[PDB]
């Protein structure tokens, strides 16, 4: 159910990433790939119920 | 089957055993049947036996031909 | 000791068992007699008239 | 392969830790590590 | 690269906000960024607390950190040195352990002692001053075989059973000194270290030489003493013995397997930074050949 | 910073001679002091007619290397290097050296004379100096020791006595060594006793206990890799106070073998003396 | 030769398996005898099988001595 999920959002795992790039998460660290054409810039968005 | 398949694990092991001993040409044709040969279990239903002892004949069974090199 | 079986002079052990196993000199039997003295008061015991 | 064919890696890195260091290159070179066993699987004879 | 380092206040010193700096003189401070004038922000170990109250975390990041001896309290600025390499210098004891000539010191992060002097001789708005241990190898080590033991039995176990051996693992001892011991349990990198310990334990287990590895058995009914009786209920589950084997082939199955021996043991490890050599009497001062 | 030694032996001219000729070596000083006393000097201090290889190096580990430099009256001038500068360090002489060598100390071993040995004996007291031997040398020679601590074990075998027939020569540039037996009047040494238990203890244990720890990591899934490797533990086939001292039981045997593994490089050769009698090298330690 | 030759190395590796068991006054001696008790095979040609057998003669002999400790 879980992969019908990532499936459903579109939002795959990147074979869930390095496991060195896990480690650095704990430090924080980027998770996003930088979108290739971008002429309206930085993009924001919230949700809440 | 208690007491027939009992033994049947047995010399399974035995044909693991004696089956690392021997150099192949390659692992590449072995590497994958050795692993099922050694990850063989039994499923508590009566039927998925035939999915059970089939395999070690897909296993073990060219391991033998491989011992002499048959096509 | 130096038990000796034929053409042989074996080592042996044979462990102490009671208290008086120990040779006068080291277990002296007035020591003994003494001892059964503080063994007749502490336990508390007299002999039958 | 059987013939092995070593790479080279010269790099430059700000780390300085050799510990870690280490577990940067253990999720890197996951072929790598798995070819350390993936000797032991075929060929027993010769020490990886 | 830089000899030295600068930094700069907020909160006004007092006379005792001085005078506890001055007491620390000569003595290691940790820094991350190598600015010829960081900010005290940055400064210490303080930038890197954790509200999940971990310690390994600490540890991981504490191995990267530059270490830089303190001199010289001009006011206002902490004025840090960089060390050299394979020079000395005099250093200030910290950690609640007693030290001795000649030992190896390694960096380790601060734990309560258990009474808690609780002395943070430095604070402001919130930010303080958390200065790491520097402590003798062999307990700069036990301590990682304590966390990484503790790794292993956490795994399918009771919460009793998980607790059972801890009232003897995080309460070690050293020197008449006694430490309890918080631990994350688990925080990843425990567990990524317990991957490569379990890989190093797979290969040394399966390099083993035949004979090496029934090299006890050989010994066992060749000998009789204590520690051989020790040695002997661990091996064993509940007399024979063979030799075989060109000798040749020996080179090879125990050199390979001295590699796994450091890739066991490189995780317990740890770079050594101070080798004590004129202990003071007083117990405080040292100084110590090689720096970071 | 120099570092002084004093004699309080009486100097027959011919002894200082041959001390003369050391206008270097690489003496080991148990505790670094402004004074220090000739019966601190060499590894002589720690001699055992026992315990033998080992504990002389574990011993000899701890030990602060210094130069020798000049000698005057019944004293010693020696001068410690600094980290990283050159240095014209003499030669114990077992081995030829040539450009770009490592170097890293050892135990002494002696067969005979060495090729720079002259003899100094002050009334009892003898001057045992360390070895300085190319890196591969004393990993290899270290590999033939323990090897040594594992077939001495069973000495009558003429398979295994041919064995240490063939391993006790090691080789190098016309070199034309023979190991010593550590195992003298056929009992084993108590560090050769030791240091074989401290392997093979691991070589058990991890044997036995191997397939419990990866067995939790199998189940999780990454990169995978270590799930593979059970499949061969599995080729040469419960308590929990036993769980629990067991493991404590394994590092503490794993851990003092680390320092017969590693071994932290002293000097490294550059341009050498004509006939090896002595060589420029880089300090490090 | 089939039950004879089979059981005898099988009686002689247990006299061996129970030899190494019993502690002893020296090592020394008796070290070469159990070498010989456990090298000895038996190699095809027919007259040299007494050689086989009587050298490990030589050995247990010697060590049924030792278990009575005598001369």
């Amino acid at each position: 159910v879980d992969r019908w999920i990532r499936h459903a959002a579109g939002v795959e795992r990147p074979q869930l990433l390095d496991t060195e790039t896990i480690s650095m998460l704990t430090f924080g660290s980027m998770s996003e790939r930088n979108a290739a054409a971008t002429v309206h810039g930085q993009k924001a968005a919230c949700e809440l119920i | 089957l208690s007491s027939v398949l009992e033994e049947f694990e047995v010399r399974c092991v035995a044909v693991a055993r004696r089956g690392y001993t021997y150099p192949f040409g390659d692992r590449g044709k072995a590497r994958d049947h050795l692993a099922v040969l050694d990850r063989t279990e039994f499923d508590t239903d009566v039927r998925h036996d035939a999915e059970i002892v089939e395999r070690a004949l897909v296993s073990a069974v060219i391991l033998a031909k491989m011992s002499v090199r048959e096509t | 000791t130096h038990c000796q079986e034929n053409s042989e002079t074996v080592a042996l052990c044979t462990p102490r068992i009671v208290i008086g196993n120990l040779p006068d000199g080291l277990a002296p039997g007035p020591f003994h007699e003494l001892r059964t003295w503080e063994i007749m008061e502490h336990m508390r015991l007299r002999p039958p008239p | 392969g059987p013939e092995t064919r070593p790479g080279i890696y010269v790099l430059t890195s700000s780390i300085a830790h050799w510990q870690t260091l280490v577990d940067v290159a253990r999720g890197k070179f996951a072929r790598e590590r798995c070819s350390f066993v993936n000797r032991r699987i075929t060929r027993p004879r010769q020490i990886p | 690269m830089e000899a030295n380092i600068f930094c700069t206040f907020d909160h006004k010193l007092s006379i005792a906000d001085v005078g506890k700096l001055t007491k620390l003189v000569a003595a290691v401070v940790p820094i991350p960024q190598r600015l010829h004038l960081i900010k005290h922000y940055q400064l210490g170990l303080h930038q890197f607390v954790d509200h999940t109250r971990g310690y390994v975390r600490l540890r991981g990041l504490l191995r990267n950190m530059t270490l830089t001896l303190m001199r010289r309290v001009e006011g206002n600025q902490i004025l840090l040195h960089v060390p050299t390499h394979g020079l000395l210098y005099t250093v200030l004891n910290t950690g609640p352990v007693t030290w001795e000539k000649g030992d190896a010191l390694c960096v380790l992060p601060p734990l309560f002692h258990g009474p808690l002097a609780r002395e943070n001789l430095l604070t402001l708005g919130q930010w303080e001053l958390v200065l790491p241990w520097i402590v003798p190898m062999p307990l700069a080590l036990e301590i990682n075989q304590r966390l990484l033991i503790m790794g292993l039995f956490s795994l399918d176990r009771s919460y009793e059973e998980v607790k059972a051996a801890v009232q003897q693992l995080q309460t070690i001892t050293f020197r008449d000194a006694t430490f309890t011991i918080p631990d994350p349990v688990i925080d990843q990198h425990l567990l990524i270290d317990m991957k490569t310990a379990c890989l190093s334990m797979s290969m040394v287990a399966n390099l083993a030489s035949e004979l090496t590895m029934t090299y006890v058995r050989k010994l066992a009914l060749e000998d009789s003493s204590m520690l051989l009786v020790k040695c002997q209920e661990l091996l064993m589950r509940l007399p024979a013995r063979p030799q075989h084997v060109s000798p040749d082939d020996e080179i090879a199955r125990l050199s390979a397997l001295f590699v796994m021996l450091r890739q066991l043991d490189d995780l317990i490890r740890e770079q050594v930074v101070f080798t004590v050599c004129d202990v003071s009497p007083d117990n405080k001062s040292a100084t110590c050949i090689f720096k970071g």
